[PDB]
Parts: structure tokens; C-alpha cells; sequence
């Protein structure tokens, strides 16, 4: 298998949901303090998402249309504006939104100049997006994976709204049936069809990976979470990648 | 579906949600650039060999558009390989070999694009083709480091067949011709063998059950091929005939047709 | 006043300087597309309600271009509302929300402009106003974090009505149309007024006196008009009704005309 | 009221006047001196105006007859230039100039990497600068405020070719007239018509500022008046801009 | 030589060894925009002059574009001057020199750009060319802090008029003409000499041995034309003679002709 | 004369050849184990040539006929990607590639972020390159010397596949002849006819240098070369550029 180097193997990726963010300063307010006292202890690439403006912008562009490639970098610009929002908070703590030209080629300059940057967690597929749904398929789970596997990054923590993965949405019409997973593998999350709270995408992309062995998602709305998710605590669901360890 | 249930799924359910993928499956479909083409210019077969493979191409190009709105792109070629070999032996990953060979095909971007200045055509879309009726672009798509790997090797498994293709299919462009230097897909490679027999005409399924998943294209682009909605199937052709990409153009079944079913 | 007496003024006092700011009035006035006309689409009153208001007018925009140019500048809408509220909440400045809002004006332009591709439009001057007669772009001031607050509030008082108006203004254009989904200026609120009655022609000033200064147009907008060189009118139309932006683009007084005096 | 939060609260902002750069070096070789001591003592953004070439393209361009609009990014220009000019003299201390875009969204990450930066005061109004008069209002003083109030500066000092204001040009006709004024408020000095060494456009910034509640106007031309401005000495005049403090 | 012989050189050998130089010194030759003129409008000669100056010769690139493809470049002027002696005064290099001089470059672009936008012209190619014939550049060389300093000083040798030059050089252009405020060259500078004789023939190595290295062209432009491979001679012209560049593009004498050889 | 000032006096410069890059990992990755022990010793600028893919793109533009101004970017092109793979190997140090407009104008900010940045050593001469020779004369050398005595760098150390200058090429037709020269003048190899393992440019920029006094060309194929040359060991060829010193 001969697999590669690690680019970046002291990097802990972070990536916030878009559905956090879109709940505003009694969400955004405890995040920020949360990261603010991570920054001494990890070196630190957040990814946002995109949340609900992006559905919205789904809902105009499908009704005049537009192909999925159109719609992908829409939504892309969500997670920027969030991502932008965020750094903006840390700004006094030396934080800034990188672009992702800057992530993909010098990331690692940046996090020498400061112990965290920003940047949006949808990858540059832009109209090259696949066809298939209308949907567009490679969100901010799927990019932030990618580059989080791509730089052989420590981890992955995605932070959700929610405590983690349920057999139902713990929100919608079969709540009463949700009950939580605390560990899966990525496998036979694809072989269930059903909604999820990470993309499917996700899943596909761990099949390939080559060095992330697991990625949690907790809850962000929960004072606490990252920090021990960061520290290898089991406090949401653990996605097993099948990534097998030495 | 409705408009009403569309967008009260689009803000109620997860984009995973199989009620909302299926509704918004329903929406309208609006063609970008019902009219282009999309050409690619192979690297390794048609760039890289010369005055004598791309000189008649150039004057080919000229000829049609004419009558035939083109997006012409380019490969990569040997000095991608080149790359990928030294990248591949220092352990880079999939996503850092993307964007070395997206520099190659630029190049050939360039090359081909200064041969065309003259007659108007521009390196980059929609006031070139109202205008000049032609652009030229590279081909690798614009991943970079969010490149999804192969499941074996860190050769991108998107490169220019693929960018090509995503481009007329996000387009919605009427046709989609890969430009190489055989005359189409045989049942064997016709390089490295010395019965191979010519195949006008398959299908995706037909090529995987015959073993030619991975033979004169890319094989991810024949499941993308699968997937599109808009561009169906594909010719290949050989860009080292004289004419042979004019009388793709007027409808002429030279080389091969893939279709998606 | 006299070159002469300019120049010396212009190197021997502070710009601030009253009888350098009147020399510098005394100078010529050249228009740069004096034969266009500035359109403003709504982001809210249009492009946010879908297919049944926008092709109608890319419909008009494309019968249009024949015989007018025009530079088609996108509102922002909903979608910069909810950025607002989130970094309002937050305590963030002006100059803050104000990049935020230009990124829901330039996802605007960019849908427009894809329906538009097929014509030969781009989105963005000089070049496609030539050849194809019209240009898409977003409607946002570039100010960025040197936006000029609002005397309260943090929300960014120059969006995209302020940066059409302003690029009609420094062009010298011959007309500016602010398309929005009201018939044009009433005495109230015509959305949460029984009895409002409609206005065919203002001044900023009547408009002052009857406490419509921040009623269909960005009231920064109506200062901006009366200290505008080129730009002295303005009138605001219904995307809504078909053929609307047409007939005003022939000279019907359709809507109502707002003037500086 | 419930004013915005301040983004970058331990930042000094230093805005060098154009006329102070076209004296050449024996001007600028003491400032250089002067800012290379305190690079240590404070995290500086350092601001160049335009000067007398901006005047020379506001000759050619009103004899062309071009718009406010037209000559507003050409002004912005020699700006950019003086920046380069001064950020190129302090580079062997880790100085560079920044692009706007930079300043506007990276700012913290390059004062992360290094005590000071270089950039524009120019504001990037471009062909949109408001009509009105045929030179452009929003000038070096005025962006050089825009920024340091929206980041909720620690403060901003102006660096002048003068001691600061007077009751009319110390260098012009009515220059005996002239009374040096050691301190004023912006909204005095907005009833004043005469020339004045700031923007006019800078006391309207100044009515709507939400933190910075003084700016001090000091001779750069004078060793030592920078570095006491910057530590609240009063060596210049002193412009109340009418935000309240606690 | 042969295409196998300069193969084998380029793999084997140094680009510096003299066989491989020579082999490709006979590659064939493609001029890439053999039909254009490239025209540099000068800085302090033209622009720096202001209306009386300008307008005359943006009338005359109006006129012109009608039969004739023009590249039309800018010189810097007195602004850029006043930069190098307050940079030179620092003990600043030549290459942070020449990004200075760039911007002013820039800057005349810009204002003869906004001259022509009605007329269809940008200021940046190929596109443009074919459709509205003609272009506006900044005419300073890309070289930035990598410019070679001349042997004495820190004033960039290389200013617009080798940048105007090496771009008609480089695409392979028909005609080169520098516009400037003298008739032509003279025997001694015109300005500050009684009895100079105007010139209207001269090579290079005459001019050399004449004294007159550096008089009306950059000294560097002169040994730029006589290594080039397209423009073997420029022309030389008063821009401030009415009509003098609408006579010079139909092939009358007008000015001076610089030939290489 | 009055020479200019030094921009970044406490500079290092080292160009790597685009032939040594070439050989793969086998010399690749000893060159960036060594890069990584002078990290903490030198603040580095890190420049690489094209190598041979660069003849490969010469070869078909030369037989489709394109001129030199043609062929300058299209090589540049090479000595970029040969920069992204070496600063990929030292990403896990902090080093990252750097474009060219960055080098020019801010590479002050990013070496006070990080102890190396990573950048082509080819000059930004695009399609204004000079005539005369259909192969672009103003190279990787030649860029790498422009660069370092521009800025006024401590030195410029070429790290080459061979042990430095021969009287000939020591892996041409006439090998048994090559006669190693550990110390020359940039003027006397002017005057000699024959291949160099340098540009001829690079001499003629040498002519008119300002601060570098010396270039030492040595074999990066030997461990240890690169670091004894950086503390100004003599281990491969010197060439006097005949800047005089004080
Ligand atoms: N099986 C499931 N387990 C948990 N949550 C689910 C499941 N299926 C659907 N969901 C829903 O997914 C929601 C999270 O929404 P989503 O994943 O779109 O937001 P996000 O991750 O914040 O957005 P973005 O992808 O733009 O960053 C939860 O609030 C929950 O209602
Ligand atoms: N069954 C087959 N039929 C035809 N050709 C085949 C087959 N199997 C393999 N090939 C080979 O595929 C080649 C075309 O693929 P290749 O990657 O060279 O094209 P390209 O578009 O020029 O690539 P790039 O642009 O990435 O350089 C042919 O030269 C042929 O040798
Ligand atoms: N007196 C009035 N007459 C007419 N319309 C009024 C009046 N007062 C308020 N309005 C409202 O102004 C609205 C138009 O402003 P709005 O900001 O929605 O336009 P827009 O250009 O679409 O904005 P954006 O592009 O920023 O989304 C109308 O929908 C109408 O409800
Ligand atoms: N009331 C005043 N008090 C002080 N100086 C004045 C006054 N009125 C005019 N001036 C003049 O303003 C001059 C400063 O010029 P100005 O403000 O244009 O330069 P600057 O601030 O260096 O330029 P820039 O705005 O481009 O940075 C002083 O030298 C003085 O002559
Ligand atoms: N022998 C000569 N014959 C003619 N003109 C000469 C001679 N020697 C010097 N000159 C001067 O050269 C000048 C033209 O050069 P100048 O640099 O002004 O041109 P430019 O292209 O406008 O420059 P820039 O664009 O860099 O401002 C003329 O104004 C003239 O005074
Ligand atoms: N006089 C000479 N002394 C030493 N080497 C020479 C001489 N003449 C030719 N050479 C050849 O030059 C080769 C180095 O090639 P070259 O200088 O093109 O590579 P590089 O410097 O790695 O490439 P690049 O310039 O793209 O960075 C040596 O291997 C040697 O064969
Ligand atoms: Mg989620
Ligand atoms: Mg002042
Ligand atoms: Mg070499």
C-alpha cells in the first residue's frame, strides 16, 4: 500500500456546522469562548458550513432551474460568509478567514504565523460538481474531510446541533423512533437509507481515506464537547473510517 | 412534487433526506449552453506530438466555428506523468499531484490558444462564444487538495477527461467529443495488441462486462457519464486524421460512440 | 476660473481648500458610456421569488439589448437580511455586514447571468457593451470595511440600490431604473396600507416633506441623486407587470419618476 | 445603543501623510528611525496618504474631464505607492505592505506574524466615491479613520507636514492670521469653512464613529511627536470626535 | 538541424551549450499576431499634457481601428519621475523602482482607457482584437524587483518604451510607432540645441556611433531591435501633429525610421 | 556610487536546480532532511529551477514554432511545480510556497511568520522576455541572483547535480577533458565559449550586482555541501561576481 506522508500530522481540523452558526450569538457567544481557550493547546483549522441561506439559495436556483454545478458554489459561499463571521469574532485572539487557495498551498506558513485560522469548509468543486441530484453531493462535511485526510491531520471533530447520530432524525417526523448511536463505522452507515447529519458524501470519501482512523460529531451546543472531543473523549458519535491503524 | 413541499423539505429536512433529494429531482432543467460543444484536445495524443498533430487541428478549429460553437480543452500529457512519478515516489497524496498536472494542461492551453489568437479565440465564456464563437480552456478540474483519491495509488483519478466532461455536463452543452490518436475504442488496446477489433458503438454496462473499464478514457468519467442529465454519451475520435474533427462536427459517426445506456 | 489658476491652486493649498474645490468645478465633464442605461433587478421584490419574476424579465433584458445598452446590476435580498440579523446579533460594525451582503448580491448576478450565457451576456465592460450590449453585475459598493456607518444600527446604509445608483452616476449614464415590485412610490407603504395612493412624479425634497425619505429607494440613495452630476432622475418600475421594464426603457412613464429637483 | 464590539482593540493605527513622504528622505529617514523603536513598544498599522502626485493626476484628469469616480482610484494610487515606498524601508524589521483586501480580512493573522504592517489610508471606494464635488471626499484621513473605528482601534494618530490645525494655512495667504489650535472638536471645526490639513469628509466619519473618541493630529517632521502621540501626550491638536466615554 | 537532433540536445545538454542554442535558433517561427500594430502613446510627451494632447490622438485611434489592429501602450511621465527621485533618494534598488513606474503607467491606461470605453476599447487581448481592433496596456515592463539595474544608478533600464517594444517583439507584430512630442530624431536634442538636424533614416549602429545612443528612445530599446527577431525597425512620431499617427499607420514617412540594421 | 541599502541584509538565498529535483526521492529526500536541520540556523529563501520538463515544453513549443516570450512562462511553469513538491515535504516545518507577487512584496511578513518560504527561481519576465535566443535566457540562475542582490542577501548558494563549474561538460562528449575549477571570476567565464551548469545571463547580471560579492555553486547530491556553503566553506565553485568590497 506504501501510504503517503502526512503533511500536516500536528493539525486538528474542526469543522462547525452551518446550522450552529445559524442560530446566532447564543450559539455562535459560547463557541467562541470554547475556541478561544482551545487555541493554547491545539493547532487549529476551522471549517464552517453553510446552514440555511444555502437552502434557500437551492430553493431560487431549482426553481429557475440551474444544474447542480450551478448550485455548488452557492451554497459554497454560505459557508464562506459564516466562515468570515466566526474569524471575525477571534479576530482579537489573531484569527483570520484564509481563502482556500491560501489553505491548499499555505496553510502551514499561516499556522506558523498564528494558532488559528478560518477558512470554509465546502471544497472548490464549483460547476465541476458531479451530476446525479440536483443536490450538490461534496458539502462542508465532505471538503472538510478531504483536506483533513489530504494533510494526514491528527482528527476531524464535526459540530453539530445535535448530540450525534440517531436512527431517525431526532427532529423530524419519526423522533419518538431516534435512538442515538454512540459508535458506527462509515460502512454500514451507507448501507442505511435514511437521513443522516453528516453528507453522504462522507461516507465515501472515509472508504478511500488514508490516514484518518475515526471522526466524532458532538454536540457544539453543549459547553465542553469540542474541548473533550479533542482530547480523544467519547461525548458524540464516533464515525469509524476503516482506516486500519498499525 | 410541488414548489410548496420543495421548499418547506429544503428547510425542515436534512439534505440527505431521500424526500427532499427526490423533490428537488423534480425541478426544472435549463440548459447553460444548449448549443457548444465541448472538444478535448488530448495531451499525451494529440498536444504533446507536435506542428504535425496540432497544426491541422488548429486549422480544423478555424473551419468550424464557423457553423459550431465550441469549448475546446486541453490534456496533460507526459510532463504530468512526469510529475506524478516524482510526487508519487516522495509520498504525496492524491490531492497534491492535482494540482501539479492542472499546470501541464494549462500549458497546453497556452501553446494551443497563442496558434488561435489570431483568428479571435481566447484562453480562459459567454461573450467569446457569442463573438468568436470558441474558447479554449485547460481541462483538469479545479479540485486541488480536495481531489478525492483513487481507491488505490495517489494518481488524481480525475484529470482531463473528466474536467471536460463535468463541463459539458454542468453546461448542458449538446455534445461531448474526446479528441485522442486512435480511431476509437477496440477490444483491446490496439497499441499493445495485435488483433484488436474496432467498436463502433457501446454502451457503459457493455464496457465494464467486456473488461474495457479503464481503456481509451478515464474510467471515472464512464460512471459520471452514467450519472449526467444532460450529456448522454460521448465520441471519441482520432484528432490525427485530417477532417476527422469536421466530420465529427456535421454528424459523421466517425470513432466511437459510449453511451450512457 | 482658468488651467492656470487650477494647477497652481491644485499644488499650492490642501484640497480642502474652498477656492481649490471651485476650480476643480469649473472643469470639463466627460461621460463615459453616455448611451447606457443603469437597471437595478430587486433581490427581495424579484430575483428571491423565483422563476415567475425573473424570466419574464431575462425575457425583456434579451429584446432589449437590440436597441439599448444596458448594465444590469443584482439586489441582494433575503438572504444578506438573515447574514444581517446573525452579525448584528453578534455586535459586529457595518463594515462587517456590509462584505456580507455583497457575497448574497454576487450569488444574484451570478444565477441571472447564467440565464443569460446563451445571449452572450457576461457577468462582471467597455467589450460587452460593444458587442453584446449589456453586462450583469452585482449591485453592492465595494466599501467593505470602510463602509460609512448609519448615524444608528449596524446595518450597512449604502447596498445595492446606492452602488447601482453610484455606477450610473460615474459612467454618465443616460438613466437609471430601479426595478422593484411595487407600481412605484406611494403616499404609505403600499404592503401595509389600505388606502395608499400612487405617485407618478417627485422631487427628493417633496419627498423629505411628506416623511418618504425611507420608503421604495435606500434613503441614502435620494442624497446621493441630489448631489449627482449626471444622473438627475430616476424612475422605479414593477419587474412584476410583463413588458414594464420594456416600455420604460422606450420612454413610458410607467412607475414613478423621483428627480434630484 | 448597545455600540459594536471592537475587533481589534489593542491595535494602534498611524496614518503618514503624503506631503510628509514627498519630503524625501529627510523626512522619511527619521520616521523610519523613529517607527523602528516602536515596533516593539505597540502593534501598528501604518497608513500612507497620497501627496502631490495625486495632485498632478487630478490636473490631467479634470483637463480630461474625467469624474469624481475616475480620479478617486487614481489618487488611491500614490497611496499605495508611499506605502510601498516606507513598508520597503522597514523591511529588514519583518514590515511589508498589505494589500486592502488583506487589511480588511487578514489583518490579525499578519499582526500575528510580525509588530507592523503598511497599507493604503485610501478607502477602496473606486469609480464608487459619492458625487458631489470634483475631487474626492473620502481621502487618506478619512479611510485611515473608516478602518481604525471599524476595528475598534486603540487609537488612530495623524502625521502631519504641520504642528496640526490652525485657524487657517500656516503655509498659505492668510498665514498670519493663523492660530495654532491645540485642541477642537470635529463638529467645530465641521462649522468652520477654510482649509483645513484633514478631510472634510473625516469630521462626517467622525459624527458616526462608535469607539474612537480622539485623534491627534502631530508634526512627523519633529522627532519624538509620534512616539508621544502614540503614548496619549499632548504634542499636537487634539480632535474630539464626540464619542462618549464609559 | 533536425527535430530528432534538437531533441536529443534538449535532453542532453545544458541550455547554455552552443549546439543546442543553435538548433533551436532553427525552429520555425510564428508570429502569433502578425497583423497588429503595436503604438506607444508616451507619458510625459502625451498624457502628461492633458486634453489638448489626448483628445486629438483618441480621435485618431478611432478612426484608425477601422482598418487597423492596434496594441496601444502607455508611458509613465512625470509622476513616475518624482517616485524614482524620492526612491533613489532612499537607496532604494532599481527593481523596487520599477514596480513604482508601473503603477503610473497604470494610471495613464486607465485614463485613455475611460476615453475609449464607448468605442468598444478595454484596457487589459485576442478577443478584443478580433472584435472592436484595438486595445489599451500599461506599457512598463513585468520585471518587478527582478528588472536588471543599468551598469550606473537605480533608474529601471527598462521602462515602456522596451515594454511597448518587447510586447510587438513577442507576438510578432507588423509595426511599432512611438508617439512622442518632437518630429522625429534630431541630431541633438531638440529642445535644448539652436540648429539640431532632423533625421528622418537612421540604423542603430549610426545612431551609436553618432553620440546619440540615448536621445529619443530608451538607450536599452535600440539593442532590444537589433537582437529581434520580428521588428527589425521602428517608427518615431509627433503625437501632437494633427493626424500625424492616422498618416504613419497608412505608410506615409512622417517622424523617423529606426532601423536595426 | 552610493550604493542602495540592503532590503533583507540577514537574508539567505539558496537555489535549488530543477535537475536535482529530477532525480526523485532519492534526492529529494536527503536535500529536505538537510533543509530541515538549517532551519533553526538561517532565515531561507528557497528558489527552484525547472529541470527537464522544461526542455520537454521547449520542445514542442519550438516545433510549433513559438517564440522565446512564448517559451519563458511556459518554463517558469516547471520551476513552480518543482517549489510546490519541496515545500509540500517541508510543510510539517512551517515552510510553504510562495507566489511570485508575494516574494516581491511581502516576503519580509513571511519570513517573520516562518523560518523558509519556498518559491520559483524563475523571474517574472512572461512574455516580455528578451530576443535574440529562441531559449529563454533569463532563467532559474539568473532570477535566484536578481532576487538575492536586490534584496541585498548575506549570499546565494546554487546547489547543483554536479560538484561545480568543469572547463567542460562533465557529462558531455568531451568529459575526459573537464577540469574542475573551484574558484572563478563571473568575467572570465564570460569570456570563455561552452556549456555552463549556470545561465550565461547569470554572469551578465553579476556584472551590474550591487552586493553579492560571491556565488558558490556545490553539489547537492552530497550531504553536508549545502550546509558547509551556507557557513561559507569552500566546497564547490566559487564565482566572484567582482562587487568589491569595503
Ligand atoms: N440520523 C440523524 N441523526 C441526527 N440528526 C439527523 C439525522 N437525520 C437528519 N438529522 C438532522 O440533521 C440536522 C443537522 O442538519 P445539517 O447536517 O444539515 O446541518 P449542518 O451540518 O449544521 O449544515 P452544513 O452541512 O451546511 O454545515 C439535525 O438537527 C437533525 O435534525
Ligand atoms: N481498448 C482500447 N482502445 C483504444 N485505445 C486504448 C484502449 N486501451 C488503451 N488505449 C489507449 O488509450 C490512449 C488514449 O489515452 P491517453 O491518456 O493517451 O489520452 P489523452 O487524452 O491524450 O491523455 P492526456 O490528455 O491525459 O495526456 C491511446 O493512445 C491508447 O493507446
Ligand atoms: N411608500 C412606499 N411606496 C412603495 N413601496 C414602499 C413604500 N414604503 C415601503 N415600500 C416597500 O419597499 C419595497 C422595495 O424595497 P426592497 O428593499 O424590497 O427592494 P429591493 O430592491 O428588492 O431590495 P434588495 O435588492 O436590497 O433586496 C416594496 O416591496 C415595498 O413594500
Ligand atoms: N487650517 C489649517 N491648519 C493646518 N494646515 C493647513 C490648514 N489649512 C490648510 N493647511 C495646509 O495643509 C497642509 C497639509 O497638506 P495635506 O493635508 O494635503 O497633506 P497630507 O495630509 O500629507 O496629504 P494626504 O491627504 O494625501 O495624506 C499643511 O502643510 C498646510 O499648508
Ligand atoms: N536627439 C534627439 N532628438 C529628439 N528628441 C530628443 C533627442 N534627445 C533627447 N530628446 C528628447 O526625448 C524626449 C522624448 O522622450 P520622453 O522620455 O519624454 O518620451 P516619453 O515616451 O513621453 O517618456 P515616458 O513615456 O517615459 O514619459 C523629447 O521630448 C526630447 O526632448
Ligand atoms: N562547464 C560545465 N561544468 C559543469 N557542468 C556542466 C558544464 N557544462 C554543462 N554542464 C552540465 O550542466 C548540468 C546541470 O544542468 P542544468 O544547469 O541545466 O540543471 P539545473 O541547474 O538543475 O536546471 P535549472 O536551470 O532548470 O534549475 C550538469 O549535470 C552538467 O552535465
Ligand atoms: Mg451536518
Ligand atoms: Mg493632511
Ligand atoms: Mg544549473
Amino acid at each position: 500500500g506504501k501510504r503517503p506522508i502526512r503533511l500536516l500530522p500536528w493539525l486538528q481540523v474542526v469543522k462547525i456546522g452551518g446550522r450552529v452558526m445559524d442560530r446566532g450569538a447564543d450559539a455562535i457567544l459560547p463557541l467562541v469562548e470554547e475556541l478561544r481557550k482551545l487555541l493554547p493547546e491545539h493547532r487549529l483549522l476551522i471549517l464552517t458550513g453553510a446552514g440555511v441561506r444555502a437552502r434557500h439559495v437551492f430553493s431560487v436556483g431549482l426553481d429557475l432551474g440551474l444544474p447542480v454545478g450551478s448550485l455548488a458554489p452557492l451554497a459554497a459561499s454560505e459557508a464562506g460568509q459564516n466562515g468570515h463571521i466566526l474569524a471575525a469574532m477571534l479576530a482579537s485572539e489573531g484569527v483570520s478567514y484564509v481563502e482556500h487557495p491560501t489553505v491548499a498551498d499555505q496553510l502551514a506558513i499561516h499556522l506558523s504565523a498564528t494558532r488559528a485560522v478560518v477558512g470554509s469548509a465546502f471544497p472548490p468543486y464549483h460547476h465541476h460538481e458531479f451530476p446525479g441530484s440536483r443536490i450538490p453531493p461534496h458539502r462542508a462535511d465532505t471538503g472538510a474531510f478531504l483536506l483533513a485526510d489530504a494533510f494526514g491531520a491528527a482528527g476531524l471533530t464535526i459540530v453539530e446541533n445535535v448530540d450525534g447520530i440517531y436512527t431517525a432524525d431526532p427532529n423530524g417526523p419519526d423522533r419518538g423512533q431516534a435512538r442515538f448511536l454512540p459508535e458506527t463505522s462509515a460502512t454500514d452507515l451507507a448501507k442505511s437509507e435514511g437521513p443522516l447529519p453528516v453528507d453522504r458524501a462522507l461516507l465515501d470519501v472515509m472508504a478511500t481515506a488514508r490516514h484518518i482512523e475515526r471522526v466524532q460529531v458532538v454536540n457544539g451546543l453543549v459547553p465542553g464537547r469540542l474541548t473533550a472531543a479533542l482530547r480523544g473523549e467519547h461525548v458524540g458519535t464516533l464515525i469509524r473510517t476503516g482506516v486500519r491503524p498499525a | 412534487n410541488s414548489t410548496a413541499e420543495l421548499e418547506e423539505l429544503l428547510m425542515q429536512r436534512s439534505l440527505t433526506d431521500p424526500q427532499l433529494q427526490a423533490a428537488a429531482a423534480a425541478a426544472a432543467d435549463f440548459r447553460i449552453l444548449p448549443d457548444a460543444t465541448v472538444i478535448k484536445i488530448g495531451g499525451q495524443s494529440v498536444i504533446d506530438r507536435g506542428r504535425a498533430a496540432v497544426y491541422p487541428l488548429v486549422d480544423e478549429i478555424v473551419a468550424a466555428r464557423k457553423n459550431h460553437k465550441l469549448l475546446i480543452g486541453t490534456g496533460a500529457g507526459t510532463r504530468a506523468r512526469h510529475l506524478y512519478s516524482i510526487a508519487a515516489g516522495l509520498g504525496l497524496p492524491a490531492g497534491v499531484l492535482a494540482q501539479l498536472g492542472s499546470s501541464v494542461a494549462d500549458q497546453n492551453a497556452a501553446m494551443l490558444g497563442q496558434l488561435l489568437a489570431k483568428h479571435g479565440i481566447p484562453v480562459v465564456v459567454p461573450l467569446s462564444l457569442a463573438e468568436v464563437n470558441a474558447v479554449v480552456f485547460s481541462g483538469m478540474p479545479p479540485y486541488k487538495l480536495w481531489m478525492r483519491p483513487a481507491a488505490e495509488g495517489v494518481i488524481p483519478p480525475y484529470r482531463t477527461d473528466a474536467g471536460c466532461f463535468l463541463l459539458a455536463e454542468q453546461f448542458g452543452c449538446k455534445q461531448m467529443i474526446f479528441v485522442k490518436d486512435e480511431d476509437g475504442l477496440y477490444t483491446a488496446n490496439p497499441k499493445t495488441s495485435k488483433d484488436a477489433t474496432f467498436i463502433p458503438r457501446i454502451s457503459v454496462d457493455e464496457m465494464k462486462a467486456k473488461g474495457l473499464h479503464d481503456s481509451i478514457l478515464e474510467f471515472p468519467v464512464l460512471d459520471l457519464l452514467q450519472s449526467a442529465q444532460h450529456v448522454r454519451e460521448v465520441q471519441v475520435v482520432n484528432g490525427l486524421v485530417p477532417g476527422n474533427l469536421t466530420r465529427a462536427l456535421a454528424g459523421e459517426h466517425v470513432g466511437t460512440i459510449i453511451t450512457a445506456s
